């Protein structure tokens, strides 16, 4: 009964005007998933080039500094085709097309 | 209830979009990604 | 998408894209600036100054590209105060910019500046036609009096000097000059 | 003469486009 | 696979033409240098942001207008949108700011030239222009050790591409 459908980020984008604030272009072949974990203020994207890039939720504004990924990881291989942030825990999960599933502890506790 | 839709430098994506998320820190943003690797954080 | 972008770019002239010359129906336009002044359609002096400062830059670029050095005047493309400093004698200041509050008795400087620019364009036309007589510009010019003959129609002549002239004829003369510049640009780009 | 001038502008732009296309093709 | 190879072939020619017609834009706008390390656009100076002070204003305004038009044309040819779009007017150009949340609708336009009383707004406008130049320089992979140097960065970008 206590659990809620509301995801990490409640809806404050009540009405998107269509304005753009960043044009992050680093992947090469095809992005096919996006996750957001506001508990750590991060969000992630995988693709078919074998990389799972982690960005920062506070650096997206790019109002002062440039916008670039905080981390990368391309050792699973194959074609990373899904991922999910682990709620209440400081790690991520990914599943390659090799048929491999692995965790990836994110060092967000230390800054 | 069938809600039909009928018709009477572009910043939009130029290829198939594959996801739409929404993260918020102070004012909610929308995140997207096309099949060519681009990512765009709307407001 | 890539094919569409390539097909668009392959026809994008550099000068034409930068300083686009077009018509508004009654105003000759450069980069969407209105080079004219009509009673039914007012034009603030700042817009006219910008239009002159852009036309000066366009003609300066074309002259440097062709290698021509104008006989009797020098073009100085200053942002919004461009002026022709008379080459033969560097004493007379000819500004292609007016500060409003016209005092025609003392503001002959702007008229002289426009006449000198018409002289430079006449020299440009002379070079273009002498190089190749097969190509002919659409309008004719006379520099002894500062006029543009309407060879594209009834043949009425128009003055480029605002003094002694109406606003409508002035705007039409500048439109003819801009058409001259566009066709000259086409020929210059083709020759290279 | 407004229509004639507009035709002049259109023809000039068409000629510029054709000339540039020919230049690019010769480059190729 | 065949169609993908053909697409890459086409993109090669597209970028070739892009640089071809970006090389001709130097026939209109020259960026120059002299021994004292001052920089000139069309022969008029444009020092770094801090060096504006205690100098003539008209030259600075004219140079900044030329720079604004040059950046706008580069972005147009490359098809790269700008986060603070520009409205070229000459010596009286302006740069917008549609992102900042701490401004009214009217306060989002700033002058890229010295103006009476609006010193801080003029400085913020020059800052926005430097940010735009850094954005363009960063899309291609180049760094920006210092953002106060307007022209040198732009000339380096032109030399690189």
């Amino acid at each position: 009964e206590n659990a809620e459908w509301e995801s990490k980020p409640p809806p404050p984008g009540w009405r998107p005007k269509g304005l753009l604030v960043a044009h992050l272009h680093e992947h090469k072949s095809a992005v096919n998933r996006i996750r957001v974990s506001d508990e750590h203020s991060l969000f992630a994207t995988c693709s078919n080039d074998g990389t799972v890039k982690i960005w920062n939720s506070q650096k997206m504004e790019g109002k002062t500094t440039t916008t670039r990924s905080i981390l990368t990881y391309s050792r699973i291989g194959g074609r990373v085709k899904t991922l999910t942030f682990c709620q209440g825990s400081h790690y991520l999960a990914i599943a390659s097309d090799n048929g491999a599933v692995q965790l990836l502890g994110i060092e967000a506790s230390k800054l | 209830e069938v809600v039909q839709e009928i018709q009477n430098l572009p910043v939009g994506h130029h290829d198939i979009i594959t996801d739409v998320a929404t993260f918020q820190t102070t004012q909610g943003f929308i995140v997207t990604a096309s099949r060519d690797g681009i990512v765009k954080v709307w407001k | 998408y890539a094919q569409t972008q390539l097909d668009k770019l392959k026809k994008t002239n550099v000068f034409n894209a930068t300083f686009h010359i077009w018509h508004s129906g009654q105003f000759g336009t450069i980069n969407n600036f209105r080079l004219g002044r009509l009673p039914s359609v007012p034009v603030e002096w700042n817009e006219i100054n910008a239009a002159w400062g852009q036309t000066v830059l366009l003609l300066h670029a074309l002259a440097n590209k062709m290698g021509l050095k104008f006989q009797r005047y020098r073009l100085v493309p200053y942002g919004n105060h461009s002026y022709l400093e008379s080459l033969t004698d560097k004493s007379k200041e000819l500004p292609l910019y007016c500060s409003g509050g016209l005092r025609f008795f003392w503001d002959n400087k702007f008229d002289h500046a426009m006449v000198a620019f018409l002289d430079c364009v006449q020299q440009f036309k002379e070079e273009v036609e002498k190089g190749e007589t097969r190509f002919c510009l659409p309008y004719r010019m006379d520099v002894e009096k500062g006029k543009i003959e309407d060879t594209g129609g009834s043949g009425g002549s128009y003055s480029i000097k605002t003094q002694f002239n109406s606003e409508e004829q002035w705007t039409k003369a500048l439109k003819f000059m801009l058409t001259n510049l566009k066709w000259g640009l086409a020929w210059v780009s083709s020759q290279f | 003469d407004l229509e004639k001038e507009n035709a002049h502008f259109s023809i000039s732009e068409s000629l510029i486009a054709a000339i540039e296309l020919m230049k690019c093709n010769m480059m190729s | 696979t065949a169609k993908r190879e053909l697409f890459l072939k086409t993109n090669a020619q597209l970028t070739i033409r892009c640089r071809q017609l970006l090389s001709e834009l130097s026939y209109i706008y020259p960026i120059d240098l002299n021994e004292h390390k001052d920089y000139f656009v069309c022969g008029v100076k444009l020092p770094n942001s801090e060096d504006f002070q205690a100098k003539d204003d008209g030259s600075i305004a004219v140079a900044l207008g030329y720079t604004a038009h040059l950046v706008s044309m580069i972005s147009f040819f490359l098809q790269v949108p700008l986060r603070y779009p520009i409205i070229h007017k000459g010596s009286r150009s302006t740069i917008k700011d549609n992102i900042n949340d701490k401004l009214t609708e009217k306060e989002r336009e700033f002058p890229l030239y010295p103006k009476g009383g609006e010193k801080l707004q003029f400085d913020y406008g020059v800052y926005l222009l430097n940010k735009n130049i850094a954005q363009l320089r960063y899309q291609h992979g180049l760094g920006t050790p210092d953002l106060r140097q307007t022209l040198p960065n732009l000339k380096n970008f032109m030399e690189h591409g």
